[PDB]
């Protein structure tokens, strides 16, 4: 809280205003490294603790090796999926339709980039995954960074990775969701639209991608 | 003969050719070198070292091993680079085998000629295309039925104690930040494109663009 | 070894071999192989075998030692000779030496790297509300300067005294009646408010009254 | 008053002088877009020699050469500072913050042949104008007062305030800024 005064050649009084402490700190704390860092330690914190609430999540990588279950695997799918929802918005706190979901054995199924598929009919809404490439992605994690309760940074490593496919994943589910098969078939024959169709997404929270950059050498983007 | 320094060299080219290649710089003509010789020293690895020197324009009569002859060579290969939680297929080694040919074939100099490319060398003689990709299609996920579905652990948990995680958290604060990015995203999800180890369709630099022009929006719109 | 060939090796490794020599640059082409031939083929010939490990000393800065009897170089020089013709220009440590110097221009770390992509640092905050711009100036350090400055308008140099009626006094009737008070109040108002964002920005904070003596300017 | 009539004078005159040589740009401000080059330093220096005769009519041509750099990075930035200037080895080079004066010039203002003119966009005028002349005092400050007292006063404009050159006049009276006055309240 702050006001100003200013005068002028005349002797005719002068001009007053007020201006208001707060945004000055809030834009500086807006702009605190620091601060920012705690924003994104704060939501891998809270999808790890709500890994620890759903039965006490075990080891991470073998778990989803092995084959020998798939219900763990599902019940990560759908816990992970959830927790996007509600981080981007807790106003709409889930979604109703029960189904199943496919895990699938075979490179003959690779879909290039994505892992994930969302797929429909008859009212059954449905997703698939290739557990094998993925269980190879998570795989061999040495993590060089050269330049109590067992909480290694190393599995964490894994914890994290996960969620960039999995909000990947969201997009194109959220995409369906709003415009259907049409839209979302013509969307996943290349990501490129997402921001053209999303302008309007002024949603009140912010996607991981913070380090604003994920770039290599311009070669070989020939004409 | 540090046949020792040679071998430490060894196993990061092996790394930095076949996964999860983190290291920078890891090239090294000296060291390759020092790899190749140390190759010859390992008298039962001789046959992976004459299949590696094979590598040239040629290559007719392929070593064509039994595969008794084969799984013997994944032993020696497991047992070199001494992390053998995986037996890799054949053909990414011949991939790496295809590199090294890129190598010999290279009158290349002081000029940073980084490699700046997914080797094209995996393909069947076949051809692949993106909308084909709707002809590789789901037409077997409607030949299977997804396995399951129950109710248990059901429906929406929520939070524990804020102050027990802040506990867990100090435990993350030392940790350093965004090399874990570096390291696991970046690599990993770059090298995805594997993934073209299906009869090689291009990989379009266009998409991964994207990132850039999603991302900014963050910033752009505050 | 029995598979490589060792006449056809030879003869290759020596053609590369030659290009140290001033004549020869192996006509400014090679194939990698080719020089991975060679340390194989003296490994497989132990009177080169000797020479080539001492020649370890070519690209390893610790490799064992220079000193051996005359006999002993005139034992690596004959090989030397062997190995080329010794048509003239007879082996010689200068040739040694320059041999080496040969190697080192040649192995240095030529480049085969693929691929890995790059991040970047976009947050200038530090944890110091107090900063001084002052201090501000001690970390940008005239740094920029290592950039290149940009040409003037290059258009010489002018004062234009443009004297007019034409436009000026149109111009004049315009005399636009407005409380030239109150927008200097809204033009300082503006200022400070930039000033003020650019210190929250860079979280420095400063005494007002520095700013209370910078307006103070007029006087009798 | 004839205070007022002089004033809205100078006014009309600085508009003569943008009614510049060139004049080029579509825009009231290149500054708009990025891609410029020339036109930047064309009002800077022009305003520069305009600012110096007036003070003293006693100048022919102004000095000519000169270098400059565009400014668009907080690491560019110095708050207090949008404009720097000074004739190392007697030549003169030359900084601006493009995206800082952008961003609030642009900002958002008070409202209480056509041939027509419009108060506020004409006010830019006078406020950037502002910047210029603050920057002008430690220019001529150091045009003959060391490095030591120059650096000095960047910080403790203080410095030069309540210390006259010739006198607390010394033409300044000639100079519209003096017409001013201000404080921040309590």
């Amino acid at each position: 809280k702050v006001r100003t005064v200013t005068e002028i050649v005349n002797s005719d009084e002068k001009i007053q205003k007020t201006y208001e402490l707060a945004e000055f700190d809030l834009k500086n704390l807006s702009s605190l490294e620091s601060y920012e860092t705690l924003k994104i330690k704060l939501a891998l914190s809270k999808y790890m603790a709500m890994l620890s609430t759903l039965e006490m999540t075990q080891p991470l990588l073998e778990i989803f090796r092995n084959k020998a279950d798939t219900r763990q695997i599902a019940a990560v799918v759908f816990s992970t999926l959830a927790f996007i929802h509600n981080r981007f918005h807790p106003l709409v706190t889930n979604f109703t339709n029960k189904m199943e979901f496919v895990v699938t054995e075979t490179n003959d199924t690779s879909i290039p980039g994505e892992p994930i598929l969302f797929t429909e009919n008859e009212g059954v809404l449905l997703c698939s995954v290739d557990r094998p490439s993925i269980v190879k992605m998570l795989s061999r994690e040495f993590d060089t960074e050269a330049l109590d309760f067992s909480i290694t940074e190393v599995e964490a490593t894994q914890y994290l990775t996960l969620l960039l496919t999995v909000e990947h994943a969201y997009l194109h589910y959220y995409i369906f969701k709003n415009y259907g098969v049409f839209e979302y078939c013509k969307s996943l024959t290349d990501h490129s639209l997402f921001t053209n169709k999303l302008r309007s997404t002024m949603s009140t929270k912010t996607s991981n991608l913070l380090l604003s950059k994920f770039k290599f050498t311009i070669e070989d983007f020939d004409k | 003969i540090n046949m020792r320094r040679y071998r430490n060299a060894a196993r990061k080219l092996i790394h930095h050719y076949s996964l999860n290649s983190t290291s920078s710089t890891e090239y090294k003509i000296s060291d390759v070198v020092m790899t190749m010789i140390f190759l010859l020293r390992s008298e039962k690895y001789h046959s992976l070292f004459k299949l590696l020197e094979t590598t040239f324009d040629d290559y007719t009569c392929r070593p064509q091993m039994t595969q008794v002859q084969t799984d013997t060579l994944l032993d020696a290969v497991r047992s070199l680079l001494e992390m053998p939680s995986t037996t890799i297929d054949l053909t990414t080694v011949d991939i790496m085998r295809s590199s090294f040919a890129r190598c010999f074939n290279s009158p290349i100099m002081r000029y940073a000629k980084i490699v700046l490319l997914q080797n094209v060398a995996l393909q069947r003689d076949k051809r692949t295309t993106l909308e084909e990709l709707l002809i590789e299609r789901g037409e077997k996920i409607q030949m299977l039925q997804p396995q399951q579905y129950i109710n248990s652990g059901t429906e929406i948990p929520f939070c524990d104690d804020a102050e027990f995680l802040n506990r867990l958290l100090k435990h993350i604060d030392p940790y350093p930040l965004s090399r874990m990015y570096y390291n696991a995203a970046n690599t990993m999800f770059y090298t995805t494109m594997e993934n073209y180890a299906v009869s090689n369709c291009k990989f379009n630099i266009e998409d991964y663009n994207n990132i850039f022009k999603v991302m900014e929006n963050i910033r752009k719109h505050s």
